[PDB]
């Protein structure tokens, strides 16, 4: 039985539990959170981004990123020891090696942290509503760092870790793509706001329906943890918001599924969107408004104004931020307003 | 032996019930940290200051408040000697000392009760009158201040006035208005862009001869406070709770957190120009300004220009039929300023004063105003948000726009934090409901 | 009671925290790095 | 060594006689730059007048060509518009400048010699982002 | 028509307020 | 509930704590600074110096051209500033 | 006997009213119907509008661009800036149209009459004994809805750029600002981002762990969300039954003990970074935008060498550029 005997070790209740998991999730959620630090503040993308990445570079925190491959490279998963670096972790290094590396790792982290919510929910033994809430993240993740890039030119064009890094591709689909005109997204955005109401209507909802089950003006003291039956009688509750904003609840059975559902829902939503982009095939045009327009030039309404927007964030943008397209923008070619 | 009997922690601070000999020299405590501020930043602000370079391209804000009431002044806005400013500064730090050496006793070694030692600076907040009175004296106390500038422009030399005829210089102001309408009407009207509630000030007397206004009211306010107990109305309403009075003297901070938010913006008197920065509608016309000079010199006639929309190029006229600047400079005709004024005329600008009478000096200073405009980042970079690293000068006019909202607001929220909670002792749900006797059960359910 | 030193809650905390302290100290020498 | 002294190698006068920087008088005409220009012309290009640039051919077209540190220093003394007459030192604050904008009053040779020279090796250094304003960057 | 639509499903949202406001099966209290 | 929690709590206060600790940190801290103070950094990474980005001259950008061979392309890409 | 007002008063104070008519409500209610219904119909057939000065009526709507994404209520003209715009003005109800008199109007009365509710939204808080600070979490709400209403026009030259009301509006007046004022490289934006991208994660696992830990009351005979009559003052879902796991997901003492800590906090995280972004908005108002990298990293002969920042603004010269295009004669937009 040392089948038994490894297990038996493994899942033993330490202070910050192992397990099974921990053979996928620890490692690669390392080497992930790990690379990513690493070259945050020790490697350039001078070679792909002509940029400075590093805090080594004079980078800022924000500024500082490990910027994708070069275009130029294709979705080759740029090994260490592949026909790219041939075996050369500086080579490796400079070919923005480590993105692959942090984001299949962070993959592989990623699922083995969605196993290791569903290992102890068996073990503790709970419904496995945890881990089935993190396919939110799960989709995000894959659908914004996997499926796109793999549907686009290069690796290049995929995020790129850091913040002004990924502030970066926002207005980037803003760009080419005009991302807040895709009805999916606008559930991403959706689930993203009602749940962070949620949160809080609940969060706020609850501090100020409990009862004097303490003594102190203080509720850091009144009952629990499990003891005496519910802090919170959502029938007092209940009736402010019915009369207030109309509708309230009942069965807090719901309203905790309905916050699992909102979010993760919604979330979810996007990352379809998502998979369209990969393809190009995005929300960009109202054609309705376009033949509407061409045939007008009275004809004027902020989707017009906004579309424009895209095309300077894009004609200004490109060159030196697709280098290896060799744009050629000269001053008059230009797009831009008047007087500026 | 808090912490068991007290409350709680965080929420620790607030251990109050009648009285406290701690709280009293805690507010006096603090109350001479903020003295400490005033002084220890004011020597942190001369102990910078170059020779002679904008007093606003240099990280300063209280050396500017300074200047307003004609300290180190000059003929134009010029400090002319690093010195009326160092007295205000160390006088601050030696205040500050004052304020630093009784606080920690009443909050130390001080007495609790103020009932068992004193009986006279002893209180108890349901204690209708005590309270009351207080009230009206440093309402008086107040109503003394408001007088120190009614004799500082009247008397130890003036006010700074950019409103003054040859330019800027402290002149002093020797016939306050005390006309019960105009000074009155200040605050009884104008909301918005017409004009300003009283951000919006014309003339550096309307001010002196007001704070004249007030001077006597809130003097003759403790005459009445501590003078008389509540009324018969306002007993009702009000939660004289400790807390409550917290709020209520609180939740008016955040409405002048606000109406001060929106002084340093606006007001270009109080707020003169060259001490700060050059209010955001100003820098907007400065821009206009110089184009136009720039254009009209190049022989351009501004007058007959007609905009590339079709609208008007340099000029166009206003929803009242007047004269102003186009561009997009056009949602800022309100603004008013010495530099623009004389090229002013009847129906607004004039197109002939406007063609030659453009004096010299006017385009240098529309010119300072235009290169230096109320924008900046959050990394300090004076410029539009994407200006390459270079000038780095950030508006004081819109550091301390920022900073009074941010405050301003939570304060608000804080307004409600107390208001509302101490609405909730004086009714006892304040820890939450009774368990057992809960309003909503005995209520026939709407359904 | 009897507890170890080279436990598992151990081992944890020494992977990420003893390299970040090499990192803001790497780090630290760049603050003065130029031209 | 990116700096070199032969990029710091400037022409000071017309006539064509070279004077040459050390790494150390450059980050004044720059410190000084910013505390005396920054407000316009940043980056090489004046903001009260778009049409006029700092950039070595414009300069060097100008009158009198101002493509030398003896010349951007005549115009820190006297100030004039493009081609020959007009003195704007009742404008454009220069040493003259009727102590007008006090950013003047200060300076002295050493510094005029510098900023001067600043403005020729900027160009050498930023291709033509120099005169070029918000299109490149 | 493209608007005939806009000003319908809005109208709905409309009537589905008014109805889960007043036609709300109370919730009941064992 | 049940918890096979190890000291932790304390052992920050722990005498040996401080001591065998206040002989790591500072052992650690300039361990690395080293890696930044030798310029150790850059030979590990192939990063720059701030020297070397641009050849002292031509205003090109080290682009990697092709995929299989990309190595090569940095080889002389670099070889280039001199 | 008491005089009809006092009856007045207890029918606008009567816990009993299938809505509650609060004090605060007779100023709200009037207040959000008249909002509404003038924007719902100005939504339909909304006369061409023209926001900047220039007159160009640029009007997205139903009757004239049928569209939901596409149409909007629009703004008010430079013109007529930070100026009350009262419908008695215009010489003609048409004339109020075309400068969007119908902005101002709606959007004074949502403001004040939201507030109204931020405050008749404690007005249960007190007329039924229960703590109050549940219309304190709605500040993290009404203030940044001013701050995009009320604050940035005051801010700036007029309400010419104050989020108008509509789907892509929004898009726009997004865009603008991220062009005139860097708020992705902001630390205030960051703070909604901070909770809004909290509030999320977090949504997700209170209703998660809480769900994931329920008695037995039903084998999917049917649901499992009937173990919970309302009104039992039993707690349908385990605590420590609860917490046993994600103390066991991330080591203990990390996963919530109390109760009390749990939830409440539910609000903590939004509500501060809620309130923080709706000033970083309230703040560029006075333009104290995002720090500024253009350039910031150089190279030793003194190259320009981009940090990421960098391309950020490209992405935003962009847009400055096109933004309004033809509306400004001048080279520096100062709104
Ligand atoms: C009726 C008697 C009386 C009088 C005259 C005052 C007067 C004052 N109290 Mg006070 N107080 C009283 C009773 C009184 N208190 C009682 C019974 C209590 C509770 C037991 C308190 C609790 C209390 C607290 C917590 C605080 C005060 C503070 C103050 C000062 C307000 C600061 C200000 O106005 O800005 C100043 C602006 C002016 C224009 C002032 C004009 C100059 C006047 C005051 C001349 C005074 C001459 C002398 C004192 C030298 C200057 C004094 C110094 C404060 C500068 C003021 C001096 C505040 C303070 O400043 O103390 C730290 C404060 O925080 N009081
Ligand atoms: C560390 C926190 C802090 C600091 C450093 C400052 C600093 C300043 N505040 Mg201020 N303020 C704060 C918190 C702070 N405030 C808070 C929490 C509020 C509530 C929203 C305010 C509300 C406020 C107002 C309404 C005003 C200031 C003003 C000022 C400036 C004048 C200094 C002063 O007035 O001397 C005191 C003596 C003076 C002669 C200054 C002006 C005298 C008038 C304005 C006082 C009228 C009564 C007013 C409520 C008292 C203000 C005191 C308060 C600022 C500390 C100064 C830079 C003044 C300025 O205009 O800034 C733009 C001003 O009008 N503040
Ligand atoms: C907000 C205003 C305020 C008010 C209402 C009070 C009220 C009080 N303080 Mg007090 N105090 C204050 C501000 C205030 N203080 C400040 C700002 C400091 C530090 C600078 C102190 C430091 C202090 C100490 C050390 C003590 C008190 C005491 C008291 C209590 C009795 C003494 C007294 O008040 O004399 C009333 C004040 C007068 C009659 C004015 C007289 C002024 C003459 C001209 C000079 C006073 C002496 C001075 C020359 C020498 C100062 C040294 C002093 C510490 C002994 C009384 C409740 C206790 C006390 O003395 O009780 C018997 C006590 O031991 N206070
Ligand atoms: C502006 C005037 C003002 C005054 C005089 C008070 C006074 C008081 N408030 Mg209060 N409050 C205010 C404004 C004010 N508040 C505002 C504007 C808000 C938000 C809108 C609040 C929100 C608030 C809450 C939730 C509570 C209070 C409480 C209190 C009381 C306890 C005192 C206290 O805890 O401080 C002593 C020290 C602290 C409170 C700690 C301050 C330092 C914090 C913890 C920062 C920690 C550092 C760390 C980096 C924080 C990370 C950020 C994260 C916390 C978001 C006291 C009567 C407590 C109470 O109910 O009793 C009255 C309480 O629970 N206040
Ligand atoms: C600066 C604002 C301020 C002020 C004026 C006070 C004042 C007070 N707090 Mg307090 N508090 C604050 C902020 C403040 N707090 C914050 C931010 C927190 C959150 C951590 C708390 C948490 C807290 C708790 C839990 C308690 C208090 C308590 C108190 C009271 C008793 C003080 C005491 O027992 O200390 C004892 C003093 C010492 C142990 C030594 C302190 C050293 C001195 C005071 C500082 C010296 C200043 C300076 C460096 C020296 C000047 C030199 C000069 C002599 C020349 C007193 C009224 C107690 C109370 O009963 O009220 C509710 C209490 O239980 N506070
Ligand atoms: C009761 C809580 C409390 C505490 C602990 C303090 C503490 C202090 N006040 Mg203060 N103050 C308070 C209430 C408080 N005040 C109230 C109710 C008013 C009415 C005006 C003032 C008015 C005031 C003035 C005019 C001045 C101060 C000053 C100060 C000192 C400067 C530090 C500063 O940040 O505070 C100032 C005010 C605040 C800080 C308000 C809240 C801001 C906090 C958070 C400070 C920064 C902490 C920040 C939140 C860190 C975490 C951020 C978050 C995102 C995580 C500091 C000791 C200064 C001083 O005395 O000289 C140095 C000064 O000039 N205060
Ligand atoms: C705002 C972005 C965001 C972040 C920062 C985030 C972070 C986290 N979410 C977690 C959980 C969850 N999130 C959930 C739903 C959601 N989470 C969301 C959004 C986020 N969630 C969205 C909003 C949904 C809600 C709608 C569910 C409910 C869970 C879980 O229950 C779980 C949890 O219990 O948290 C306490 C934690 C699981 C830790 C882990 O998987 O380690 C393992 C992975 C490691 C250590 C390696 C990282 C893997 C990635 C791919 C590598 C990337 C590394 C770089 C990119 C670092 C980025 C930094 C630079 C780019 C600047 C972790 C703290
Ligand atoms: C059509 C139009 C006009 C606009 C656009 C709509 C758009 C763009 C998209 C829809 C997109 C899709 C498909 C999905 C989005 C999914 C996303 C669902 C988020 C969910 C938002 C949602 C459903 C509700 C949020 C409701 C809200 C803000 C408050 C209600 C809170 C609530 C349910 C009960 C209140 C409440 C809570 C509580 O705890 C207690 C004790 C009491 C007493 C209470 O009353
Ligand atoms: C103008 C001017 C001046 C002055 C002025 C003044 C001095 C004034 C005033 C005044 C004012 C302006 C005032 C005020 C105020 C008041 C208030 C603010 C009030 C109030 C209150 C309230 C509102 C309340 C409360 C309540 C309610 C709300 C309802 C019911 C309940 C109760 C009763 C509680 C001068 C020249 C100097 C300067 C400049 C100009
Ligand atoms: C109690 C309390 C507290 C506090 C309090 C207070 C009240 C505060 C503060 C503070 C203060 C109130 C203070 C003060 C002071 C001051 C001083 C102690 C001073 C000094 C200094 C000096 C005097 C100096 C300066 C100078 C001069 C002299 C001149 C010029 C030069 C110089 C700059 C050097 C604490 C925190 C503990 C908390 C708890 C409670
Ligand atoms: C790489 C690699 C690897 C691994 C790795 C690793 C191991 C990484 C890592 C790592 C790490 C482990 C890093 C780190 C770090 C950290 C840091 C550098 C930090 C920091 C910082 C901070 C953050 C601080 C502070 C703070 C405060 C206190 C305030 C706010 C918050 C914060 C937190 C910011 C191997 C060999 C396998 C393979 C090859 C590649
Ligand atoms: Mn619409 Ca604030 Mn960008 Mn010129 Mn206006
Ligand atoms: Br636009
Ligand atoms: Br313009
Ligand atoms: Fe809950």
């Amino acid at each position: 039985g040392w089948f038994d005997i490894l297990d038996d070790w493994l899942k033993r209740d330490r202070f910050v539990f192992v397990g099974w998991s921990g053979i996928l999730l620890f490692p690669c959620a390392y080497l992930a959170l790990g690379g990513w630090l690493t070259g945050t503040t020790f490697v350039t993308s001078w070679y792909t981004h002509g940029l400075a990445s590093s805090y080594l570079e004079g980078c800022n925190f924000l500024t500082v990123a490990v910027s994708t491959p070069a275009n130029s490279m294709g979705h080759s998963l740029l090994l260490l020891w592949g026909p790219e670096a041939q075996g050369d972790f500086t080579r490796w290094c400079q070919l923005g090696g480590l993105w692959t590396f942090i984001a299949l790792h962070g993959a592989f982290g990623l699922i083995g942290f969605m196993l290791r919510q569903f290992e102890i929910a068996r073990l503790v033994g709970v419904r496995p509503y945890n881990a089935i809430a993190f396919s939110a993240p799960i989709a995000v993740f894959v659908s914004v760092f996997l499926i796109y890039p793999l549907g686009q030119s290069s690796w290049f064009f995929a995020p790129s870790f850091g913040v002004a890094a990924i502030f970066r591709f926002l207005l980037f689909f803003q760009g080419f793509h005009n991302w807040t005109l895709n009805p999916f997204h606008m559930m991403g955005v959706a689930g993203v706001l009602g749940g962070a109401l949620l949160c809080a209507i609940h969060g706020a909802t609850v501090e100020n329906t409990l009862f004097q089950d303490g003594e102190g003006a203080s509720t850091f003291r009144a009952f629990n943890p499990t003891q005496a039956e519910e802090t919170y009688s959502m029938v007092t509750a209940n009736r402010f918001w019915s009369q207030i904003f109309g509708i309230a609840f009942s069965n807090k059975r719901w309203l905790h599924f309905f916050m699992l559902f909102v979010p993760v829902t919604g979330l979810w939503m996007s990352a379809i969107g998502v998979v369209g982009l990969a393809l190009n095939l995005r929300s960009y045009d109202f054609i309705s408004q376009e033949i509407r327009a061409a045939e007008d030039p009275e004809f004027e309404t902020f989707y017009t104004k906004n579309l424009l927007l895209n095309e300077g964030i894009r004609a200004w943008m490109a060159p030196q931020d697709q280098p290896h397209e060799n744009f050629v923008f000269p001053e008059e070619v230009l797009p831009r307003g008047n007087a500026l | 032996d808090q912490e068991s009997s007290g409350f709680a922690w965080w929420a620790g601070n607030a251990r109050l019930i009648n009285l406290s000999g701690k709280l009293l020299g805690a507010h006096v405590a603090h109350a001479g940290l903020i003295v400490f501020w005033a002084g220890a930043m004011t020597l942190f602000e001369l102990a910078h200051f170059i020779p002679e370079k904008p007093m606003y391209e240099q990280g300063l804000i209280l050396i500017p408040h300074i200047a307003t009431l004609g300290w180190g002044v000059g003929p134009g806005g010029e400090v002319v000697d690093t010195f009326p400013f160092f007295v205000v500064g160390v006088v601050h730090l030696i205040s500050s000392a004052v304020l630093g050496f009784g606080g920690v006793y009443h909050a130390i070694r001080g007495p609790e009760t103020l009932e068992e030692y004193s009986s006279f600076f002893g209180y108890d907040w349901k204690d209708k009158n005590k309270m009351t009175t207080i009230l009206g004296f440093h309402l008086i106390v107040l109503g003394i201040g408001a007088l120190l500038l009614v004799a500082k422009a009247m008397f130890f030399g003036g006010l700074y006035d950019t409103w003054a005829p040859g330019g800027g210089d402290v002149r002093v102001i020797t016939n306050p208005t005390l006309d019960p309408r105009v000074i009155f009407g200040y605050l009884l009207k104008s909301p918005f862009g017409g004009e300003g509630w009283i951000v919006s000030v014309n003339n550096l007397e309307d001010v002196v001869g007001g704070h004249i206004w007030i001077g006597l009211i809130c003097i003759a306010g403790g005459i009445w406070h501590i003078l008389t107990t509540p009324f018969g109305w306002a007993r009702r309403a009000f939660i004289w709770s400790g807390e409550a009075y917290l709020s209520y003297s609180l939740g008016a901070l955040s409405m002048m957190g606000f109406i001060a938010t929106c002084f340093v913006w606006f007001n270009n008197t109080v707020y003169p120009s060259e001490f700060y920065g050059p209010t955001g509608p100003e820098a907007s016309q400065a821009q206009a300004m110089t184009f136009l000079i720039r254009d009209q010199k190049l022989g351009a006639n501004v007058g007959s220009a007609q905009g590339p929309t079709g609208l008007g190029k340099y000029l166009m006229r206003s929803p009242t039929g007047e004269i102003i600047f186009g561009g997009e400079t056009m949602r800022f005709w309100d603004f008013r300023g010495p530099w623009l004024e004389p090229l002013r005329g009847p129906n607004g600008l004039d197109l002939n004063k406007i063609k030659n009478d453009i004096q010299p000096w006017q385009e240098r200073r529309a010119a300072e105003y235009m290169t230096h405009a109320p924008l900046g980042s959050l990394n300090s970079v004076g410029g539009v948000a994407t200006e390459i690293n270079s000038v780095n000068f950030v508006s004081p006019r819109s550091w301390l726009a920022t900073s009074h909202f941010v405050l301003a607001f939570f304060f608000l929220v804080g307004h409600l934090w107390h208001a509302g909670r101490a609405r909730a002792a004086a009714a006892g749900f304040e820890k939450g409901i009774d368990r057992e006797s809960e309003p909503v059960l005995s209520m026939p359910s709407l359904d | 009671v009897s507890y170890p030193i080279f436990t598992v809650r151990w081992v944890a905390v020494h992977t990420l925290a003893v390299p970040t302290i090499f990192f803001l100290g790497a780090i630290a020498a760049m603050q003065f790095i130029q031209r | 060594a990116e700096l070199t002294p032969e990029v710091l190698t400037v022409p000071l006068n017309s006539e064509g006689k070279t004077i040459t920087l050390t790494e150390k008088q450059y980050l004044e005409g720059k410190r000084l730059f910013q505390y005396a220009c920054a407000s316009c012309h940043v980056g090489g290009i004046t903001k009260t007048n778009p049409s006029l640039d700092l950039r070595t051919e414009t300069l060097a077209l100008a009158t009198p060509p101002r493509d030398n540190i003896e010349g951007l220093v005549d115009y820190m003394k006297n100030p004039t518009t493009y081609d020959g007459e007009q003195e704007i030192a009742e404008v454009h604050p220069s040493l003259r400048s009727a102590d007008i904008f006090p950013k003047m009053r200060n300076l002295t040779e050493k510094d005029l010699v510098a900023i001067a020279g600043h403005i020729l090796v900027e160009p050498k250094i930023l291709g033509d982002k120099w005169g070029g304003g918000k299109v490149y960057y | 028509m493209e608007t005939i639509t806009y000003v319908f499903i809005f109208a709905c949202i409309i009537a589905l307020f008014f109805f889960a406001i007043f036609f709300r099966e109370p919730p009941r209290i064992t | 509930g049940t918890t096979g929690e190890r000291p932790f709590s304390d052992i920050i206060t722990s005498v040996r704590y401080w001591v065998i600790h206040s002989i790591t940190i500072p052992a650690l801290f300039i361990a690395g600074w080293l890696f930044v103070s030798t310029g150790l950094a850059y030979d590990v990474f192939g990063t720059p110096r701030p020297d070397s980005y641009y050849a002292q001259e031509q205003r090109s950008i080290p682009l990697v051209t092709d995929r299989f061979e990309a190595k090569q392309q940095v080889e002389t890409f670099l070889e280039q500033l001199k | 006997s008491a005089n009809l007002w006092e009856r007045f008063c207890n029918w606008v104070t009567s816990t009993d009213n299938r809505l509650y008519v609060g004090w605060f409500g007779v100023i709200m209610i009037p207040t959000l119907l008249a909002a509404t219904i003038c924007f719902v119909i100005a939504f339909i057939a909304a006369p061409p509008v023209d926001i900047d000065g220039i007159r160009e009526p640029v009007s997205g709507s139903l009757l004239y661009g049928n569209n939901i994404i596409t149409g909007a209520v629009v703004p008010s003209s430079n013109a007529i800036g930070l100026h009350f715009y009262p419908i008695w003005e215009a010489a003609s109800l048409d004339e109020w149209l075309y400068n969007g008199g119908p902005y101002q109007l709606i959007i004074f009365h949502f403001l004040l009459g939201a507030s109204c509710y931020m405050g008749r939204q404690w007005e249960l808080s007190y007329r039924l004994g229960m703590r109050p600070w549940i219309c304190v979490a709605y500040s993290a709400p009404l203030a940044s809805a001013f701050a995009v209403f009320l604050i940035y026009p005051i801010g700036q030259g007029s309400f010419s750029d104050g989020m108008p009301l509509g789907i892509s509006g929004t898009f726009n007046f997004m865009i603008v600002f991220q062009a005139e004022h860097n708020i992705l490289m902001h630390p205030f934006h960051q703070l909604g981002v901070a909770g809004v991208f909290g509030g999320a994660l977090f949504c997700a696992m209170h209703g998660s762990l809480v769900t994931s830990s329920l008695i037995r009351e039903t084998t999917e005979t049917e649901s499992a969300n009937y173990g919970y009559k309302f009104g039992q003052e039993e707690e349908t879902y385990n605590i420590v039954a609860a917490h046993g796991y994600f103390g066991r997901l991330i080591f203990q003492y990390a996963s919530f003990n109390n109760s009390r800590s749990l939830h409440f906090f539910l609000a903590a995280w939004r509500v501060v970074g809620v309130w923080f972004a709706a000033l970083g908005i309230s703040t560029m108002a006075f333009n104290l935008n995002g720090f500024n990298f253009n350039h910031s990293v150089i190279d030793a002969k003194g190259n320009v060498i981009n940090t990421w920042a960098d391309i950020i603004n490209r992405a935003n010269l962009g847009m400055e550029v096109m933004h309004e295009r033809n509306a400004h004669n001048f080279p520096l937009d100062l709104a």
